[PDB]
RNA sequence: UAAUUGCGAUAACGAACGAGACCUUAACCUACUAAAUAGUGGUGCUAGCAUUUGCUGGUUAUCCACUUCUUAGAGGGACUAUCGGUUUCAAGCCGAUGGAAGUUUGAGGCAAUAACAGGUCUGUGAUGCCCUUAGACGUUCUGGGCCGCACGCGCGCUACACUGACGGAGCCAGCGAGUCUAACCUUGGCCGAGAGGUCUUGGUAAUCUUGUGAAACUCCGUCGUGCUGGGGAUAGAGCAUUGUAAUUAUUGCUCUUCAACGAGGAAUUCCUAGUAAGCGCAAGUCAUCAGCUUGCGUUGAUUACGUCCCUGCCCUUUGUACACACC
C-alpha cells in the first residue's frame, strides 16, 4: 500500500527530496513518496522545526510551503 | 494600556487560559471526564482526553465574562449541536448537564464565578482580574 | 456636557446595525471588540473597506460604536460596513463641511458595495404546492 | 492559420426553430471595408467582437 | 341582570340580504314558484334603492335532474 | 408590460380638454392640480393618471395629438 | 512530532482474541476488527490501559497488548461503568457482561433460542425470517437477504 | 396457538419466496 | 507610507498594502491584461476589489453579469452540486488558497494565470442542432464573447471538481493544476480537452 | 396576528389548495394621574362597541 | 400588452361585467404624535484592566435628556420619472441617469359568463328516497384489526464521502406559541454519561420562557483513497419518559451487530434572483409519536432576458352527415 511508520530508509528520502520541489503540500508528500497522509502532516511539523521548507499559508484545510531560502 | 478580554482573539484567549488552567494543577476535574461525549448528540468522546475539560471551562470563563449571568441550561444549548439521527433528518439536541454544571461549581472553587441574582452565575471580581491579566499575556505574544 | 455624536445605522437582510460616531481619540469598535477582531474570517476586508477608500486619517479623530442585531454571520458583516461608512459622511454633514463630505460620498459610490445605500433584497414568501417560493412539489401524472 | 476579428454592426432577428441562435452582422476590424452575416450561438449584443473561422460562407435562415 | 337583550327594528330590509334570505324561504314554503318568487324579491330590492340584486336557486327545479336558475337585475360588481 | 388602461387615458384626455393652460410639462405640480380640479379615489391611481396627462403634454408641445 | 523510526518494534498483524488485527491502522480502530468491540469501547479500553493513542496497532508492547486484552475481559473492574457494556444484567445470570470475539454469535444465538424455546412472538418472527420489530412488510424489506 | 405457528411448515419465508408472483399484480383497467 | 494609528490597532500589513493600493487578497490588479481582444469587456479585471464576494446584483439587466470580476465569478461556479450550493465562504477560501498555490508553481502573477486560462478555453465556433430532416444534423455557428467566458468558467470548475472527487487531492490544488494547464494549452486540462473538440465538430459540419 | 391555515376542500379531492385566515389584535396603554371622579368617569365617558377597555389601579 | 391592455382600423356610436382599479403583506422616512412591557446618551452607586483623562462591564428603573436603530398610528413616496434610441415615430418596447424601490415595483387576497352527471350523504342536529330499528346496520364495554407480506406503481428520507466525516472551539436569525374552577410555555439551583429527575421560579405575555446563544456555517485539529472512522439498514442487551394499557418493538437514551449504496438503465419532475439548491426553526396534528404539510429566517449561485422544435392551450380560417356534440 503506502507507509505510516518512518522506514528510516524512507526518512532519508524526506530531507533529501523535499528541497527539490517548490510546491510541498499535504498530498505532495503523499504521492511523490508513499506516506499515509497522517505522517505527511507530521512531516510538515518536522520539516518546519528548523524549517527545510518555508511556509506562506497555514490552514486546517490546506498547507502551502515553498522551497528553501 | 487597559486590556480587556473583549480585545483578545477567541481562539487564542481560550487556547491559552485552557493551558494556564491546566498548569494551575487544581481545577477539580471530575472522576469520569474520560468516558463522556459532552452531549447525547455527538458520536465519539472529545479526542483530547487530557485537557478538554480545561478548554470547556476556559470557554465558559470568557463566555460568562462578556455577559451578565448565564445558567446551566443556557450553556447546554450553547454547546449542544446538530445531531445525526441515522436515516432521519437532523435536529439540534442539547448537551450534557453534569458536565457544564460541574464546570461552573468547580469554577467557583477557584473563584472565577459566583451565583448571581436573577439566576445562574456571574463573573467574579476575583476572576474578572484573572482574565484581563492572562489575556494581556496573550495580547503581548509579540515576542 | 453631552458631546457631538452623530448616529446612523445600516441594514442588509434582517440585520439591523446601530452606529455612534462622536469626536474621539480613534477607537473603532463593533459590539464590544476592536474592528481588527471581526472574525467571520475571509470577509475581514469587507469591514476594513470603509477605512481605506477614504483614508485612515479621517478616523483618527472619531470614536465608532457599532453593534449588530439579527441576520446572519454574513449579513451582519455588510450591516456594519454600511453603518460605519454611513456615519463618517454623517459627521461631515453636521460638524465638518459639505465639500469635504462629498469626497467621502464620492469615494464610496465610485466603489459602492452597498456601502451607504441599502440592498433592498428581502426573501420571498413560500407558497403552497412546493417547498420553495418558486419550487413546486414533484408531480407524477400517471 | 487565418484568425478573423469582426466587430458586430447590427443584430438581425432570431432563427433556429428552437430559438437559440441569433442572426448578426459584423465589421472586419482590420479591413473595415467588409460586412458579412454569420449565425451566433451565445447571447450576442451589438459592438462586441466575434472570432470567425472559415472567413467566408455567410449563412442565412436556420432550423 | 348583568346581561341585557335589546331589540331595534331594521335599516330597511332592502339593504340586508339576511332579511331577503328568510323571505324566499317563506315564499316557496307557501307553495309558490321560482320566477314569481325570485322576480318578486328582486323587484323589492331594486325598488329599495339598492344598486342591484341577484337571487339564485339551485337544486331540483322542474324535479328530476337538478338545475339552477339565476334571477338577477340591476348593477353588481364581483372582484375587488 | 406597462399599458395604461382606459380609465387612466380616458381621464388624461379629460383633464387636458378641461383644464389645459393650468397644466404644465412637470409631473409633480400636475399631480397637485388633480387634487383641486378633480376627485380620485386612490393615491396610486391619482399619480398613474397624472403621469399620463403629463406624458401627452410633452408631445402636445411638439405637435397636436389625434383625439 | 512523532517522526519516529524503530527497527523491529513494529509488527503488522498481531493476533488478539483469535482475531486478526491489522498493525497499520490506529490502535482505537485497529482493535475494532474484533466482534463485540466498537469505537466507543476501544476508545475507552485503551485509555485505562496506559497506552499512547497516537500509535498504530503495529507498535505497542506485548505487555501493552496484555493490558488491553485483560481490561476487555473485565471492564467492570477497571472503572468502566456498566452502561458501556453490551450484555448487562443477563436473563439467566443476573450480572453484567461484555461479550467479545467468537462469543458474540454465541449468546446472541442463545437469546433467539430463548424466545424460540419459549415460542414467543419476537422469536417466532426471528424464526420465520420476517422482521422482529413492528415495522411494515407491505412495501419494504424486499429483494431479500 | 404459537405451537402450531412456529411448528408449521409450508408457511415460512422460503415457501413464500419459492412461490411465483400472481400475474394479476401489475394489472388494473375497470 | 505615512503610517498613522489611532485608539484602535489596525496592523501595518493592512495599512500599507491597501491605502497605498487595493490589491487582491494581496495581489495587484494592475499590469494584468486580457491577452486576447474580443474577450475584454467580458473578462472584468480592471476596477479592483479585495475579496471575491460581494452582495451584487447581476440578474436584472441581461449583460450586467460580465461587469462583475471574473475573480468572483470563478469563485461562484465552484460552489456546485447540491452538497456545495450556497457556500460562497468555503469557495472564497478555496479560491484564496488557489491563487497562492499557482503563484508558487510558476512565480508569475496568479490573477493573470486565471485570465490566461479563461481566454484560451472559450470555444470559438460551436455546434447547433438543425432539424436535419429526421435523422437530424448540426451546423457550425459561432459563439458569443460572453459565452466564451460563461462556458469557459463552466468547463474549468468542472475539471477541478470532477478530478478531486475520490482523489487524494484538494480543490484549490486541482483548481490550480486545471487553471495552469489551460493557462497555456496543455491539453492535460479538462477544459481544453473539450474546447478543442467543440472546434473540431464545428469545422466538421459547416 | 392569529393565523389559521386549512384546506379549502372539504374531503380530499383536487389540488391541495391551502387558504389562510387572519385575526388582528391591537394592544396599547395610556398612563394617567387623576383623583376620584375622573377614574370611573373615563371608563364611562370613553366606551365603544368592539373596543375592550380596562383600567389598572397601580403597584403590583 | 400579462390582459378584449391599448393605439388604431372602422356601419357603427356609447356603455356594463371580467382584466385594471381595489385590499393584504415585503421594501423608503434623522419629517408629525409618543414610549419602564422598546431603545440609546449622560449621570449617580459599583467591578476589572492601564492607572493618560481612558477601554470594558454591573445597578428592571439613582437622576435627567432624547426618538437614530424598535413598536404603529397619521401622512409623505412612484408616475416605469429624466434624457436618449426606435415604432404609423401612435400604443409602446429598449438603453443609460437619478432614486429605497422602475419584470403588474416583489409576493399574494379577490375574480365574470358558461360548463362537468369531477369530488364530498364519512364535517354538519344540511337533506329526498330505499334501507334499518331491541337476535339493532342504534349504543356502549373487552380483545383484535386499519401496520397483516413471493410482489407492481407514487411521494418522500438518508446516503455513496476529502467542497467530506469525527473532536474541540467560534457564534448569528425570523415566522411563531404558551395555565380557571388549572396544571400550559418553562429559566434558575441541585441530582444523573445519558435520556431524564427533583426543588423552586417568571409569564393570561413587545413584561417571563427567549437573545428561542437553530442549523448549514467558521476556525484549530484528528483521520487519509482503504466499501475507510464514508453509510446507518438489521439485530441482541440494559436504562428512561407518555399513557389505564407499549407484546405486533410509541418515543428517547447507552453499548454492541455494520448489510445495501462506488452517482443510478429506458423514462421523468421542478425551476429565472435573495430565485434554484442546501439549512435548520416555529405552527398544524399531539397523552405520546414527523421521515408529512402550512409558514419563517440563515447561506446563496450556474443559466436564460429567447423561441414555437415538442407538449398543452387560445384566436382566426376551413371541412362536417357530429348537436346524447368524435367516450
Ligand atoms: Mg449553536
Ligand atoms: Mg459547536
Ligand atoms: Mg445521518
Ligand atoms: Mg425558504
Ligand atoms: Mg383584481
Ligand atoms: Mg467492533
Ligand atoms: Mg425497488
Ligand atoms: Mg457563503
Ligand atoms: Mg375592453
Ligand atoms: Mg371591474
Ligand atoms: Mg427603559
Ligand atoms: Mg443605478
Ligand atoms: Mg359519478
Ligand atoms: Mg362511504
Ligand atoms: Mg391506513
Ligand atoms: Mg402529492
Ligand atoms: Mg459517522
Ligand atoms: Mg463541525
Ligand atoms: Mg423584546
Ligand atoms: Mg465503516
Ligand atoms: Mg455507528
Ligand atoms: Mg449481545
Ligand atoms: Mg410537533
Ligand atoms: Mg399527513
Ligand atoms: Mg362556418
Amino acid at each position: 500500500q503506502h507507509a505510516v511508520i518512518l522506514d528510516q530508509e524512507k526518512y532519508d528520502r524526506i530531507l533529501k527530496e523535499v528541497p527539490t520541489y517548490r510546491y510541498v503540500s499535504v498530498s505532495v508528500l503523499v504521492d511523490r513518496l508513499k506516506i499515509g497522509g497522517s505522517l505527511a502532516r507530521i512531516a510538515l511539523r518536522h520539516l518546519e522545526k528548523e524549517g527545510i521548507i518555508k511556509p506562506i499559508s497555514k490552514h486546517s484545510k490546506q498547507a502551502i510551503y515553498t522551497r528553501a531560502t | 494600556p487597559g486590556v480587556s478580554v473583549r480585545d483578545v482573539a477567541a481562539q487564542d484567549f481560550i487556547n491559552a487560559y485552557a493551558s494556564f488552567l491546566q498548569r494551575q494543577g487544581k481545577l477539580e476535574v471530575p472522576g469520569y471526564v474520560d468516558i463522556v461525549k459532552t452531549s447525547s448528540g455527538n458520536e465519539m468522546p472529545p479526542q483530547d482526553a487530557e485537557g478538554w475539560f480545561y478548554k470547556r471551562a476556559a470557554s465558559v470563563a470568557r463566555h460568562i465574562y462578556m455577559r451578565k449571568q448565564v445558567g446551566v441550561g443556557k450553556l447546554n444549548k450553547l454547546y449542544g449541536g446538530a445531531k445525526s439521527r441515522g436515516v432521519r433528518p437532523y435536529k439540534h439536541i442539547d448537551a450534557s448537564g453534569s458536565i457544564n454544571r460541574k464546570v461552573l461549581q468547580a469554577l467557583e472553587k477557584i473563584g472565577i464565578v459566583e451565583i448571581s441574582p436573577k439566576g445562574g452565575r456571574r463573573i467574579s471580581e476575583n476572576g474578572q482580574r484573572d482574565l484581563d491579566r492572562i489575556a494581556a499575556q496573550t495580547l503581548e505574544e509579540d515576542e | 456636557s453631552a458631546v457631538p455624536s452623530v448616529q446612523t445605522f445600516g441594514k442588509k437582510k434582517s440585520a439591523t446595525a446601530v452606529a455612534h460616531v462622536k469626536a474621539g481619540k480613534g477607537l473603532i469598535k463593533v459590539n464590544g471588540s476592536p474592528i481588527t477582531l471581526v472574525e467571520p474570517e475571509i470577509l475581514r476586508f469587507k469591514v476594513y473597506e470603509p477605512l481605506l477608500l477614504v483614508g485612515l486619517d479621517k478616523f483618527s479623530n472619531i470614536d465608532i460604536r457599532v453593534r449588530v442585531t439579527g441576520g446572519g454571520h454574513v449579513s451582519q458583516v455588510y450591516a456594519i460596513r454600511q453603518a460605519i461608512a454611513k456615519g463618517l459622511v454623517a459627521y461631515h454633514q453636521k460638524y465638518v463641511d459639505e465639500q469635504s463630505k462629498n469626497e467621502l460620498k464620492k469615494a464610496f459610490t465610485s466603489y459602492d458595495r452597498t456601502l451607504l445605500i441599502a440592498d433592498s433584497r428581502r426573501p420571498e414568501p413560500k407558497k403552497f404546492g412546493g417547498k420553495g417560493a418558486r419550487s413546486r412539489f414533484q408531480k407524477s401524472y400517471r | 492559420t487565418p484568425v478573423t476579428l469582426a466587430k458586430v454592426i447590427k443584430v438581425l432577428g432570431r432563427t433556429g426553430s428552437r430559438g437559440g441562435v441569433t442572426q448578426v452582422r459584423v465589421e472586419f476590424l482590420e479591413d473595415t471595408s467588409r460586412t458579412i452575416v454569420r449565425n451566433v450561438k451565445g447571447p450576442v449584443r451589438e459592438n462586441d467582437i466575434l472570432v470567425l473561422m472559415e472567413s467566408e460562407r455567410e449563412a442565412r435562415r436556420l432550423r | 341582570g348583568t346581561i341585557v337583550l335589546y331589540a331595534e327594528r331594521v335599516q330597511d330590509r332592502g339593504l340586508s340580504a339576511v332579511a331577503q334570505a328568510e323571505s324566499m324561504k317563506f315564499k316557496l314554503l307557501n307553495g309558490l314558484a321560482i320566477r314569481r318568487a325570485a322576480y318578486g324579491v328582486v323587484r323589492y330590492v331594486m325598488e329599495s334603492g339598492a344598486k342591484g340584486c341577484e337571487v339564485v336557486v339551485s337544486g331540483k327545479l322542474r324535479a328530476a335532474r337538478a338545475k339552477a336558475m339565476k334571477f338577477a337585475d340591476g348593477f353588481l360588481i364581483h372582484s375587488g | 408590460g406597462r399599458v395604461r388602461t382606459k380609465t387612466v387615458k380616458r381621464a388624461s384626455k379629460a383633464l387636458i380638454e378641461r383644464y389645459y393652460p393650468k397644466l404644465t410639462l412637470d409631473f409633480q405640480t400636475n399631480k397637485r392640480l388633480c387634487d383641486e380640479i378633480a376627485t380620485i379615489q386612490s393615491k396610486r391611481l391619482r399619480n398613474k393618471i397624472a403621469g399620463y396627462t403629463t406624458h401627452l403634454m410633452k408631445r402636445i408641445q411638439k405637435g397636436p395629438v389625434r383625439g | 512530532s512523532l517522526v519516529v523510526q524503530e527497527q523491529g518494534s513494529f509488527q503488522h498483524i498481531l493476533r488478539l482474541l483469535n482475531t486478526n488485527v491489522d498493525g497499520n491502522i490506529k490502535i482505537v480502530y485497529a482493535l475494532t476488527t474484533i466482534k463485540g468491540v466498537g469505537r466507543r469501547y476501544s476508545n475507552l479500553v485503551c485509555k485505562k490501559a496506559d497506552v499512547d493513542l497516537h500509535k498504530r496497532a503495529g507498535e505497542l508492547t506485548q505487555e501493552e497488548l496484555e493490558r488491553i486484552v485483560q481490561i476487555m475481559q473485565n471492564p467492570t473492574h477497571y472503572k468502566i461503568p456498566a452502561w458501556f457494556l453490551n450484555r448487562q444484567n443477563d436473563i439467566t445470570d443476573g450480572k453484567d457482561y461484555h461479550t467479545l470475539a467468537n462469543n458474540v454469535e454465541s449468546k446472541l444465538r442463545d437469546d433467539l433460542e430463548r424466545l424460540k424455546k419459549i415460542r414467543a412472538h419476537r422469536g417466532i418472527r426471528h424464526f420465520w425470517g420476517l422482521r422482529v420489530r413492528g415495522q411494515h412488510t407491505k412495501t419494504t424489506g424486499r429483494r431479500r437477504a | 396457538g404459537n405451537e402450531g405457528a412456529i411448528r408449521d411448515k409450508t408457511a415460512g419465508r422460503r415457501n413464500n419466496r419459492s412461490k411465483d408472483v400472481t400475474d394479476s399484480a401489475t394489472t388494473k383497467k375497470s | 507610507f505615512t503610517p498613522v494609528v489611532l485608539a484602535t490597532p489596525i496592523p501595518e500589513e493592512v495599512q500599507q498594502a491597501q491605502t497605498e493600493i487595493k490589491l487582491f487578497n494581496k495581489w495587484s490588479f494592475e499590469e494584468v491584461e486580457v491577452k486576447d481582444a474580443s474577450l475584454v469587456d467580458y473578462v472584468q479585471v480592471r476596477q479592483p476589489i479585495f475579496v471575491a464576494h460581494t452582495a451584487g446584483r447581476y440578474a436584472n439587466k441581461r449583460f450586467r453579469k460580465a461587469q462583475c470580476p471574473i475573480i468572483e465569478r470563478l469563485t461562484n461556479s465552484l460552489m456546485m452540486n447540491g452538497r456545495n450550493n450556497g457556500k460562497k465562504l468555503k469557495a472564497v477560501r478555496i479560491i484564496k488558497h488557489t491563487l497562492d498555490i499557482i503563484n508558487v508553481l510558476t512565480d508569475q502573477n496568479p490573477i493573470q494565470v486565471v485570465v490566461d486560462a479563461i481566454t484560451n478555453t472559450g470555444p470559438r465556433e460551436d455546434t447547433t442542432r438543425v432539424g436535419g430532416g429526421g435523422a437530424a444534423r448540426r451546423q457550425a455557428v459561432d459563439v458569443s464573447p460572453l459565452r466564451r467566458v460563461n462556458q469557459a468558467i463552466a468547463l474549468l470548475t468542472i475539471g477541478a471538481r470532477e478530478a478531486a472527487f475520490r482523489n487524494i487531492k484538494t480543490i484549490a490544488e486541482t483548481l490550480a493544476e486545471e487553471l495552469i494547464n489551460a493557462a497555456k494549452g496543455s491539453s492535460t486540462s479538462y477544459a481544453i480537452k473539450k474546447k478543442d473538440e467543440l472546434e473540431r465538430v464545428a469545422k466538421s459540419n459547416r | 396576528v392569529l393565523k389559521i391555515s386549512t384546506r379549502k376542500t372539504p374531503n380530499g379531492e383536487g389540488s391541495k389548495t391551502w387558504e389562510t385566515y387572519e385575526m388582528r389584535i391591537h394592544k396599547r396603554y395610556i398612563d394617567l394621574e387623576a383623583p376620584v371622579q375622573i377614574v370611573k368617569r373615563i371608563t364611562q365617558i370613553t366606551i365603544e362597541p368592539g373596543v375592550d377597555v380596562e383600567v389598572v389601579v397601580a403597584s403590583n
